[PDB]
């Protein structure tokens, strides 16, 4: 399911902001 | 009509603190270190007492050299004073700020509640009605911003925090900005950044919009519309144009979704002719009263458990670390006007 992707991710905690 | 009366008297209020910014209104003495936050790059957030009135703030430390080194100067600048200049509801009130030898210093009120962020992962994914109370507020929100000339380029949940009422406040303008023509800047959060940023095209705000329906995308569903394990990654989804709904996704969610997250800028809703009534009047909003929202009448969904105004339960712990201030004034020049 999409949800297991998602909870298998490494992207499932706080996302830091991004800049040049 | 009457909001644009609202409004109107808002950009009065706004103008004035604008183009007269308040500066050094106290001293790190006349604050008590409790528990730390938050952290970042640059830099850190605290949860810490004003003594004279016993009050509990967040005050956030930014160590002038890491804000240099990172070319985060400007950025800073407008961080602070659009803070000091704004008032609406839903965002949080920028108490006192101040500067020393080695870091800058913003104050504002502390939210107990937590990060939208935690409550959402923990339970899983907000009911519809649910998350159209948020939604609900960051659309006259934005409303407000945006009257103001004002982007905001961070919508995401660990930027919205839950207060004792159940309502959001919104957090983090450090890449909030005021302009009237297109900008470039390439910033933000991978997951909310709009099509024409990651493209490195001039945008407006309409970024802003984008990332309202990721936000609501979130809510709803409980994951992001495009994630991946790397950013790359996650932009190739964002550029492809295509997206894909839970099935429990309501019809008029999936409508206002795919008019949010609309590549085209000629389609995207809060950007037509019609502006913001084109999210305001959809009809997954029909049982949205905005008056009653902005007003704060409406009963919250969920509402944190509240310990004591010194609580900090709803928040992850973090590594403590000293504040040394240099006997030295590190970039005096630089942050001159902060
Ligand atoms: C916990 C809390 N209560 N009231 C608050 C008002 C603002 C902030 C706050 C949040 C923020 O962004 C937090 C999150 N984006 C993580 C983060 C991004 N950049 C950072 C830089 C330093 C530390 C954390 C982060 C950023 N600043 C604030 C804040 C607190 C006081 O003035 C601004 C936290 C508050």
């Amino acid at each position: 399911t999409t949800y297991a992707d998602f909870i298998a991710s490494g992207r499932t905690g706080r996302r830091n902001a991004i800049h040049d | 009509e009457s909001v644009k009366e609202f409004l109107a008297k808002a950009k009065e209020d706004f103008l004035k603190k604008w183009e007269n910014p308040a500066q050094n209104t106290a001293h790190l003495d006349q604050f008590e270190r409790i528990k730390t936050l938050g952290t970042g790059s640059f830099g850190r957030v605290m949860l810490v007492k004003h003594m004279e009135t016993g009050n509990h703030y967040a005050m956030k430390i930014l160590d002038k050299q890491k804000v240099v080194k990172l070319k985060q100067i400007e950025h800073t600048l407008n961080e602070k004073r659009i803070l000091q200049a704004v008032n609406f509801p839903f965002l949080v009130k920028l108490e006192f700020s101040f500067k020393d030898n080695s870091n800058l210093y913003m104050v504002m009120e502390y939210v107990p509640g937590g990060e939208m962020f935690s409550h959402l992962r923990r339970i899983g994914r907000f009911s519809e009605p649910h998350a159209r109370f948020y939604a609900a507020q960051i659309v006259l929100t934005f409303e407000y911003l945006h009257s103001l000339d004002l982007i905001y380029r961070d919508l995401k949940p660990e930027n919205l925090l839950i207060d004792q009422q159940g309502y959001i406040q919104v957090t983090d303008f450090g890449f909030a900005k005021r302009v009237k023509g297109r900008t470039w800047t390439l910033c933000g959060t991978p997951e909310y950044l709009a099509p024409e940023i990651i493209l490195s095209k001039g945008y407006n705000k309409a970024v802003d919009w984008w990332a309202l329906g990721v936000l609501i995308y979130e809510m709803a569903a409980g994951y992001p519309p495009f994630f991946a394990d790397q950013p790359i990654q996650i932009y190739e989804k964002i550029v492809s144009g295509k997206v894909r709904f839970p099935s429990h996704f309501s019809s008029d969610l999936k409508d206002l979704l795919r008019n949010l997250l609309q590549v085209d800028l000629t389609k995207r809703f809060g950007n037509l002719k019609n502006g913001v009534n084109d999210i305001k009047n959809h009809k997954w909003f029909a049982t949205t009263d905005w008056i009653a929202i902005y007003q704060r009448k409406v009963e919250a969904p969920f509402i944190p458990k509240f310990k004591g105004p010194g609580d900090t339960s709803n928040f992850d712990d973090y590594e403590e670390e000293e504040i040394r201030v240099s006997i030295n004034e590190k970039c005096g020049k630089e942050f001159s006007e902060f």
